[PDB]
């Protein structure tokens, strides 16, 4: 990873925000108008980073299909799904809003910041991956995340599931409407620090988790990786005026915001023989037919990854690179 | 919604005087926001309109020095301290404050000229009409001003309007004098049944009404 | 900069038309657009206005139903769908740039198009009826002689307003037409020396493209 | 770089806004052939956001109207949506301290094993847990009337900054043979130029 560590800050002009539901002695918000403050924060913090031979399953919840051939009413609450799909590059990470689909369960387009707001959010699923029979998807695995609330909201919006009136009492005023009970945190990733690091390590893979013990079938391998502690903004302006008047106003200069990814990949890889016998290669075509067959079409093409082509950067001088050396570190 | 009341219609001045619209609307025009957003557009001849002043009192970009907006509330003026050649067209006045966005009604910016009598002269049906069943009288009123100007169809005898067509020019680019024509189309029979045919043109020029007429030969 | 309106014709009453309009010159996905429109009058009214995305689209209480206005940032494109339009819908329809999207909708329309006129009437389309107007008698038959030329009855506009093949020009008053029961009469009339006619023939070249006719009719002293 | 890339020079203090922050390029200096570089490195960096807000100016980038809805003013402009952070280094510890420690060189990242050709070595460093600025105030007045008013005290900022480098050196023998001192030459033919 290149670029120093930094915080960035994601947000919405019209966020949901009702009222601050903390410790807030400052006022409280008439619900009629557009209750919706310029709310931004800074996201939850996420270091994670998967090895396979086969794209890593991540986890979502979706919209799900109605129960039964039964017709519900237009405003009630969808059926949630659990799905699990293969995480392509461009999936955006759990932020802290959880991992789902905002722009199919929240038609608001205020709940989240812009990040997500119409995106969906995918985290790893270990618990299928780590189940899988062959351990293709992940024979590696490193996560370490953390978050904390750092504001209480309330959310504008009539409540759909009424507060059973079991739970308080409405006082004098035998007509008050319940106020908003649907609170949302504003999360927050707290310091990022080089003590916590996950990444610009050696890492190096003996017994995998899996049964597939490191071994890029199809001559392919697959590397799943978030790091948030790199998520400072450049922010460049450029004047209106051909030369600016040394004097400012706001009208005269136009503001972009930029973000940068830096990376740089290094891998010690094995050489290894199979013996293809009977009951071998058998195993090997009840396992993947397309081993056998590639050796003596591809389905993973309709996802969109990040295309590393290292046919032309093999080299055996291993004490030419410092992975390599730091591999000569192993005898 | 808001309606838009200019004052006057039509302004007519010499070159290098001071020219003045008015223009006033049935609401505030100040927006629950910052500014007021009413607009002046200059539109000529045969020229789709064109920004003039943007919020009361901006000039647009390519706007000369000599227009000048002012006003507020309700009440609004635009001055044009020297009038020039090139500024003779319709003026409008425009509010987008208030939804929907209305503008009436046009303000004509003509020129002053000395007065002119006009030169009136009658056409009856034509050969290649008759045979079609209809014949129609035509009446030219050619260069005159101001562009005030009345006629009247009398066959014999007594007047009819219930065959007059009426159609008058804008101010020619040559010499700004005005023009009209009155076509008066009565079928055929009703044509063979009268003598006379007389096309009268009262202007505001000296003196009394102006007449033109004619008999079968 | 280039707003240029295109689309389409001069259609029946009640059914629909689709007008265009092409930008250039500018970021046309960073302004919002609208329609404004100049009836038959000659007085201006607001017809439809879209955001810089065309999502946000307002028009007027008189148009609700019948326009939808659209537009294409990637062509640089901006469109009017009227439907069911009522014969009160004629006018010559004007494309116009408003406020970018960093500014609140402020409602100043810049920069204007050509504009493309639409009318909508049951009349159909009908050649035009040229007669030539000459003087019968002579009284001060001199300075100056007056001739004439008449477009009765054709549908719709318009027409060219031609002297002589485009010569001559001098002293030509051509009339707008005035429309009555769904046919428009156009009248032009021509000021020559009395001593040039009818010495040297003077024709009234009228062509009706509406209806593919060309005709020219030359004025005889009957 | 914030001179050329902020015409503003309103976006940063004053540290930085017409300067430019550079960001030691660990990756190329530890790919490097023959390490010269960076033979020894020692990083620890903290950061979190302190604060939020929002820039004033035109944004450039048109935010997609399919992220938001514009509520009932449908001619509203949307808010200013690009965020900064006020970044703060939380708190300096001397536990998380780096320096006043010897540190041995036994193995070299590269393959220069802490050779220092042409009798030199550069050293970088940045310590930010010092940062702590003196306030020197002046009168105005050759003494000061015992009445404090703003406009009779003249105000200083001074920041100070102390080391001491200490070093061991190892002294060396090159064997100048064939195949060597070809390749010493291939390295820098300087090296070959300032000996014999």
């Amino acid at each position: 990873r290149g670029q120093p560590l930094g915080v960035g800050l994601s947000g919405h002009p019209l966020y949901n925000k009702l009222d601050d539901t903390e410790n807030s002695h400052v006022a409280s918000a008439v619900d009629t108008k557009d209750t919706r403050d310029n709310v931004s924060v800074d996201y939850k913090q996420t270091q994670l980073c998967i090895i396979g031979c086969v794209p890593a399953i991540g986890e979502h919840w979706t919209k799900g299909t109605a129960s039964k051939p039964t017709t519900v009413v237009q405003g009630d609450c969808p059926p949630l799904e659990l799905i699990n799909t293969p995480i392509e590059d461009g999936d955006m990470v759990d932020t802290g809003y959880g991992a789902m689909d905002f722009k199919l369960l929240q038609d608001n387009k205020s709940e989240v910041p812009l990040d997500i707001c119409q995106s969906i959010c995918k985290y790893p699923d270990y618990l299928q991956m780590s189940a899988d029979a062959y351990g293709d998807s992940m024979f590696f695995c490193l996560r370490r995340e953390q978050v904390f609330a750092r504001h209480f909201w309330n959310r504008s919006g009539t409540m759909g599931d009424q507060l059973p009136e079991s739970l308080y009492i409405k006082g004098t005023d035998i007509r008050a409407n319940p106020g908003s009970y649907l609170y949302s945190p504003s999360p927050s990733g707290s310091v990022v620090t080089s003590d916590s690091q996950l990444f610009n390590k050696p890492y190096w893979l003996h017994k995998a988790q899996g049964l597939n013990n490191g071994i890029c079938w199809h001559n392919q391998l697959f590397l799943t990786v978030v790091d948030t502690t790199r998520s400072t903004n450049l922010s460049v302006c450029a004047s209106t005026t051909s030369s600016i008047p040394n004097v400012y106003t706001p009208t005269s200069f136009k503001e972009y915001a930029r973000h940068v990814e830096e990376f740089d990949l290094q891998f010690i890889f094995q050489l290894c023989k199979i013996t293809l016998t009977t009951e071998v290669m058998s195993y090997i075509h009840n396992m993947n037919t397309t081993i056998l067959e590639d050796w003596n079409q591809d389905p993973y093409d309709k996802l969109k990854f990040w295309p590393v082509d290292l046919k032309e950067r093999f080299s055996a001088d291993l004490d030419q690179f410092p992975l390599g050396r730091k591999f000569l570190l192993q005898l | 919604d808001v309606v838009m009341t200019q004052t006057p219609l039509s302004l007519p001045v010499s070159l290098g005087d001071q020219a003045s619209i008015s223009c006033r609307s049935s609401q505030s025009l100040v927006h629950s926001n910052g500014n007021t957003y009413l607009h002046w557009y200059l539109q000529k001849s045969g020229q789709s309109p064109k920004l003039l002043i943007y919020k009361v009192s901006n000039r647009f970009s390519g706007v000369p020095d000599r227009f000048s907006g002012s006003g507020s509330g309700t009440d609004f003026t635009l001055k044009i301290s020297r009038v020039e050649a090139e500024d003779l067209g319709v003026y409008f006045c425009s509010q987008s404050t208030h939804v929907p966005f209305t503008f009436g009604a046009g303000t004509k910016l003509e020129l002053k000229r000395a007065d002119a009598a006009p030169t009136v002269s009658i056409f009856p049906p034509s050969s290649e009409q008759l045979t079609s069943g209809g014949a129609s009288v035509v009446c030219f009123l050619n260069n005159f001003y101001p562009k005030d100007i009345n006629v009247k169809w009398k066959i014999d005898g007594s007047e009819r309007q219930n065959g007059v067509l009426n159609s008058w020019t804008d101010q020619d680019s040559k010499d700004s004098t005005y023009s009209m024509s009155s076509t008066l189309t009565l079928t055929k029979d009703e044509y063979e049944r009268h003598n006379s045919y007389t096309c009268e043109a009262t202007h505001k020029t000296s003196t009394s009404p102006i007449v033109k007429s004619f008999n079968r030969n | 900069v280039k707003l240029v309106e295109s689309g389409g014709g001069l259609v029946k009453p009640g059914g629909s038309l689709k007008l265009s309009c092409a930008a250039s010159g500018f970021p046309f996905s960073d302004y919002t657009m609208s329609w404004i429109r100049q009836t038959p009058e000659k007085r201006l009214e607001w017809v439809a206005s879209i955001s810089s995305g065309g999502t946000y689209t307002y028009y007027p209480d008189t148009v609700k139903g019948r326009f939808t206005i659209s537009r294409d940032n990637a062509k640089n494109t901006l469109y009017l769908q009227m439907s069911s339009l009522k014969s009160e819908d004629t006018a010559m329809f004007y494309c116009t740039r408003a406020s970018p999207y960093y500014d609140y909708d402020e409602g100043y329309m810049d920069y204007w198009g050509q504009g493309t006129s639409v009318t909508v009437s049951s009349a159909k389309t009908t050649a035009p009826s040229v007669y030539p107007l000459a003087p019968v008698c002579g009284g001060t038959t001199g300075s100056s002689v007056t001739l004439g030329c008449l477009v009765k009855g054709y549908f719709p506009e318009p027409v060219t307003l031609t002297w002589n093949s485009g010569s001559l020009s001098s002293g030509v008053h051509t009339f707008p037409a005035l429309l009555q029961s769904g046919l428009y009469t156009l009248s032009s009339s021509v000021t020559v020396t009395s001593n040039t006619w009818p010495s040297q023939t003077i024709t009234c070249n009228v062509a009706h493209p509406a209806s593919s006719t060309k005709v020219d009719k030359k004025i005889v002293p009957a």
